[PDB]
């Protein structure tokens, strides 16, 4: 298992004929946009996001990594993929493999945060209603 | 199996925090869902019924109605959809996950400008729809999968208190004394009727099954798919109507009352038909059973609740996907749900 | 009784009515705020102020393009950090800078990932030790006896900080990845050469005071790296505090006392308002029917008036300190 | 040579063949032999176009893209194409069992994982099969490798290389693994990470 | 009667709320007991199955195995009752009475003592003695006294953890997460023999009981084996294989035989496409199921499939149950029950 194929030791592991001519080289690379889209579609499936009005944005096909945007979840997935791409582009990590760690961690954190804050929203509104009624 | 009447006493009593506004029986499991007047939804197991299986604060005002459908997809796993409409001008659509005993929210439907009074959910092929009506006098149709409206129409001058769905038709019962049959996918009104003295609380199709009012009397009605419906209002009276046949959208023609059932001392709050028998409840703290063939009261449950009975649940007997279990549920003001098993 | 109480509670009626009217906007902006907060925690741990600003601009642009509303006045601290957290963190020795506070909330809300703290001054060692008070173990990757002491800390549940994080030893890899064996009623971890029970109260921090060090890929990709470094405003604040304590200590003490007392007053008044709404909520009947509830709400209003009066009176002196502060901005800048 | 042997195994352990299935298997093995080493997307697209052109030139079939050819021995007794949905469901169930028995890892299953698990299984079914996984961190290399080795009943060996260790310990670890492979007939998957060098 | 094979379709479909972990038929009444993955136990009538007769949340994690015994304690003149024994991932075994006059699960007691999930539990009765045996992921096999409610015997037959046990007379045969069976004499706790030949962990092992009739593998081959009481056993594994083994004969506590310490695989059955999850022998037929949405009826005389129920479940088939044709106190009814991953069980009758 090699993470950085440009490192000196990893380059030796790849170019050394003792290993090259015997092992099957399987280029895992990194996640593409479609894989990120599928993972996100699984992650945010349980988040109660559809509680507001949503107007389908007008965007170009090259800006959509999912099926055509219909729901808020589609927009959230596209926003997250675009932000991760822009983060790596602007941080200028060279041609390093794009580790999906940030994307995964952000997805988990977003699920947890949205759950908690939506709960707070509903409970606060209920208490306010009861007070006014009394 | 259908020729079954509950006993005088419930098998199970379930207490909740406040008044019960709606109750629905899980279509395949011994689970009862209770929607109360404080915006909460409970899931109880009938054999472990003291501590609820699930307790959800879904809305911020009272729940006015709810409906349940178990999906039948032709390709994609099936699951139970629960639709809850409240005074918050919102309809929340949830998935029941029996594996975690939790209400997983799928989405919410927005668009009505006042209190939503009724909802209905049904499926065509792999398409699932949700119809509803509210105090804004509007009846709206949403696509389940898409999450936004599909159709809108207004059948009455007064606001619609309840609706029912059969085929591609809707009878809407108004806050007025009238009831109206409209063609669902066009909004074209087809028939009108009156006869009541006060606002209609319930209205629903009578489905044909293998009985006096549950078979087509002509091949025209057999081809149409429906001939009769039933409604009840605050005039203490239950009325069974013949549905006129349009120029088969269909082109228009009045409802004709074919049988009048009386006996309640107060407002009729629920209609439910199981085989040969009509079950109903009133704001006189009683549930009652009439014979559908002769139009007589067969059995009376007096003093079933110390408050006013709000809702009944009995299984569908006109669907191949529903097992007609010998189980009936009642729920009312006094923070009680009475479940009659066998 | 009833008329007097409702007249007194008319203020809460007005505030409650405004809150429920703003409910619609509050619900509309929730998803955008959650996205911003999650991204801010995930990506901005190792960024400076300018970089965070740029990335927030990019994220707001993406939110605009894809029709997700958000609070245009969003602030990370105001959205996620509460008064109790602020007061306890400052009491433990945290700096008053906004940058340090943001990083502090980020590192404290790292529930899933082992935090890796870069602090050239080793301030956060002191802050964390004060926060947990005791049962805090300081290990190092650069010393002998590491494995056994970490094993005991795991078994008993102490809060461990491992110093010299640039010398990370992969022998503890299974802790970084949190790859535990859920052995029936127990949770265990394989470390060193054997299986060790995880008490569940055990918490791990890795710390380095060597900026631009060397974090290997395995640890770097699996930790939440947060930088705790100084900036302009921290330097200016420290310079002014030194200037004030040297020149005029009495105003220093009065300023600190006023700030602390007003913050405590604000916390008390907030919690009192919360209690008022909860007590009115759980009435078990009409307010007139429940006389004890009427008495309770009257007493709560009296307490609120006293607290707010104290804060309002104490605040009147703070512009004097504002002018005193402006006297030394010259030294600050230079 | 590898391609030859690849084709042989598929015919030898497969069901009754048709010309269409034979050509599709040939394309699948072509993907495994030549294309798995390609890095960029343009190169993969060019390889797919090359397969179409070669087939039209010599073997005049349906879609033979990289993700359209899922040959597997996991879901059946012979080595044949499988439905994507069935394989996803099977992998999810077996992965839940794997989490319960070996190690809980809450990772999401997607199509790329299914392609990678099939090729890793292919590699670990070969005589003297060895493979080298190159890609970004936290993409699922090690855990997916462990899951495949668990499916095929291999003992997983991960050398405990750490600071203050040297080639003596590494030699001892390799010697133990070698001795167990030979004298105890222990089928072994030895995972060497670049960080262990 | 023993020639009966189930029809190609279930006689009835029974729905439950989640995955079925085990099923057992009530030995005398038309009642089926179903234990699921959430710690719940259910009793259903087989003529009115649309509403459960009863249910009980006893454990808190998944039930891993259930066994049932109807007592026959004639000398005391006591009321005989069905004892239902369940074991779970909660490191516990629970023992219940079935109260047929109330149709409820009345808990009798609980047995503690394991350090990990229990993978099998069995209950059997001597003239007036009832015992409960279990094996678990802690690698130990423990036998408790039913009436007294505390451990009688403990032993460790495998270096890996034990997955399935069966008991015949005074012997226990245990399959493990390792690929080797072991036969041990339980009263003295002395291992006697081992059976190697599987490639993957063992899912089930069961004795093959003699039938008073002729059947290929249900009759002794010598006077020694006849007097011993056992000739063959059957096991199934995750290598898609079911093996019929010839048991070695120790010197008759029994003495391990220095030259006959190994089992001899006499027949191998292949045809399942996945892990074999259950096995059961009725008459001349071996019924089994796998993680391939299918059940198979095998002819024990030749080792071939006779009939196959394909796509019987939409998920993995987890459990089978047939009646006992080698016990005078059990009527071999024309009944089969299958239960599986899809939150369903199928009952075949008549
Ligand atoms: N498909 C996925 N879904 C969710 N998380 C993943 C996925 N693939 C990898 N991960 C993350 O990466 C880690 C597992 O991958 P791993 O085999 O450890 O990669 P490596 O060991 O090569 O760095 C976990 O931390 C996990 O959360």
């Amino acid at each position: 298992t090699i993470c950085d194929p440009t490192n000196n030791k990893s380059s030796a592991m790849i170019s050394s004929p003792a290993l090259f001519n015997r092992c099957i080289i399987n280029w895992m690379g990194d996640w593409d946009t479609k894989t990120m889209s599928q993972v996100a579609n699984n992650m945010v499936d349980v988040v109660p996001m559809e509680f507001t009005d949503f107007i389908v944005p007008e965007v170009n096909k090259e800006l959509v990594f999912t099926e055509p945007i219909q729901t808020i979840r589609d927009a959230v997935v596209n926003i997250l993929i675009h932000f991760d791409r822009n983060f790596y582009q602007k941080m200028k990590v060279g041609v390093n493999p794009r580790s999906p760690g940030y994307f995964i961690d952000g997805l988990r954190a977003l699920v947890k945060l949205v759950t908690a804050k939506y709960q707070d929203l509903q409970e606060n509104q209920r208490f306010v209603n009861v007070g006014l009624e009394k | 199996v259908l020729k079954w009447i509950p006993r005088n006493l419930p098998s199970c009593l379930i207490n909740v925090e406040s008044s019960v506004t709606s109750v629905k029986l899980h279509p395949n499991l011994p689970i009862v869902f209770v929607a109360t007047d404080h915006g909460k939804l409970y899931a109880f197991d009938l054999f472990n019924y003291t501590i609820p299986l699930a307790s959800l604060q879904s809305h911020t005002k009272a729940i006015t109605s709810m409906d349940v459908l178990f999906t039948n997809y032709t390709n994609k796993k099936n699951y139970l959809v629960i639709v809850t409409a409240s005074k918050d001008l919102q309809i929340h659509v949830f998935k029941w996950v029996s594996e975690e005993c939790k209400f997983q929210q799928i989405r919410s439907l927005l668009g009505h400008e006042h209190i939503v009074s009724a909802v209905k959910i049904w499926q065509k092929n792999n398409d699932v729809h949700i119809a509803s009506c509210s105090r804004d006098q509007t009846v709206k149709i949403w696509d389940f999968h898409n999450g936004w409206s599909l159709k809108t129409f207004q059948p009455h001058s007064q606001w619609v208190r309840s609706i029912d769905v059969l085929g591609d038709y809707i009878i809407s019962g108004s806050h007025d004394t009238t009831l109206r049959l409209t063609h669902w996918p066009s909004g074209n009104g087809l028939s009108v009727g009156t006869g009541h003295e006060f606002p209609i609380e319930k209205v629903k199709f009578i489905h044909f099954i293998e009985i006096r009012f549950r078979t087509p009397s002509t091949d025209r009605y057999k081809n149409w798919g429906m001939q009769y419906c039933v409604s009840a209002s605050r005039d203490r009276t239950i009325k069974i109507w013949e549905i006129p046949l349009p120029t088969l959208a269909p082109i228009p023609s009045n409802f004709r009352c074919v049988l009048t059932l009386k006996g309640h001392l107060s407002w009729v709050r629920d209609i439910s038909i199981r085989g040969q028998y009509l079950f109903s409840c009133a704001d006189d703290k009683s549930v009652r059973c009439w014979d559908l063939n002769t139009g007589q009261c067969l059995h009376v449950w007096e003093k079933l609740h110390t408050g006013f009975v709000n809702c009944l649940d009995l299984d569908v007997d006109f669907d191949s996907n529903v097992t007609p279990r010998q189980m009936m549920v009642t729920g009312g003001l006094d923070c009680k749900s009475n479940v009659f098993m066998r | 009784r009833s008329i007097s109480l409702v007249k007194s509670l008319t203020f809460e009626k007005e505030r409650w009515l405004n809150t429920t009217k703003q409910f619609s906007k509050t619900s509309q902006e929730l998803i955008g705020n959650c996205i911003i907060s999650s991204i801010y925690e995930t990506y901005f741990g190792h960024l400076n102020e300018r970089e965070r600003g740029d990335m927030l601009v990019i994220l707001k642009r993406l939110l605009g393009k894809f029709a997700v509303k958000y609070d245009v006045n969003y602030r990370f601290i105001d959205y996620l950090v509460t008064l109790d957290e602020k007061m306890k963190w400052l009491e433990c020795g945290l700096d008053k800078n906004d940058y340090f506070l943001e990083n502090m909330s980020i590192v404290m809300n790292s529930q899933d990932a082992v935090p890796f703290l870069l602090d050239p001054s080793s301030h956060m060692i002191t802050v964390i030790s004060n926060y947990y008070g005791n049962k805090t173990v300081l290990l190092s990757f650069l010393e002998e006896g590491f494995v056994k002491r970490l094993e005991n800390a795991v078994r008993f549940g102490s809060v461990v900080i491992i110093q010299d994080g640039e010398f990370f030893d992969p022998i503890i890899s299974r802790l970084i990845s949190r790859e535990f064996n859920h052995a029936g009623n127990r949770v265990t971890v394989e470390i060193g050469d054997h299986e060790v029970d995880v008490s569940g109260d055990f918490k791990l921090f890795i710390h380095s005071c060597d900026p631009s060090g060397d974090i290997p890929i395995f640890l770097r990709s699996r930790v939440r790296l947060v930088h705790f470094v100084t900036n302009k405003e921290s330097i200016e604040t420290r310079i002014f505090d030194i200037t004030l304590t040297e020149e005029n200590a009495e105003m220093q003490r009065k300023r600190e006392d006023l700030i602390k007392l007003n913050t405590e007053y604000r916390l008390k008044l907030k919690n009192l308002e919360k209690r008022l709404l909860e007590e009115l909520n759980n009435s078990q009947g009409n307010m007139l029917e429940n006389d004890e509830l009427m008495v309770t709400l009257n007493n709560l209003k009296k307490e609120a008036m006293n607290i707010e009066k104290k804060l309002s009176e104490s605040e009147e002196f703070f512009p004097q300190f504002d002018n005193l502060v402006e006297e030394y901005s010259i030294i600050g800048k230079h | 040579t590898r391609l030859v042997r690849g084709v042989y195994t598929a015919i030898n352990t497969g069901p009754r063949q048709t010309l269409r299935s034979l050509i599709r298997l040939w394309a699948y093995e072509a993907w495994r032999i030549f294309a798995d080493r390609l890095v960029g997307v343009k190169e993969k697209n060019s390889f797919e176009q090359l397969l179409y052109e070669t087939v039209d030139k010599y073997l005049p079939l349906g879609n033979i893209s990289s993700t359209s050819l899922l040959f597997s021995g996991l879901l059946s007794l012979d080595f044949k194409e499988v439905n994507k949905t069935d394989l996803v469901n099977f992998i999810e169930e077996r992965f839940k069992t794997f989490c319960d028995e070996e190690l809980e890892v809450p990772m999401v299953i997607h199509e790329s994982m299914v392609d990678h698990i099939l090729r890793i299984d292919r590699a670990l079914k070969q005589v003297q099969g060895h493979m080298m996984l190159i890609g970004a961190s936290r993409t699922g290399k090690t855990i997916l490798t462990r899951f495949v080795a668990w499916l095929n009943g291999l003992k997983i060996v991960q050398p405990k290389i750490h600071r203050h260790s040297n080639l003596s310990d590494f030699d001892m670890i390799l010697k133990k693994a070698i001795s167990d492979c030979s004298l105890k007939e222990s089928r072994t998957c030895l995972i060497i990470d670049e960080s262990n060098i």
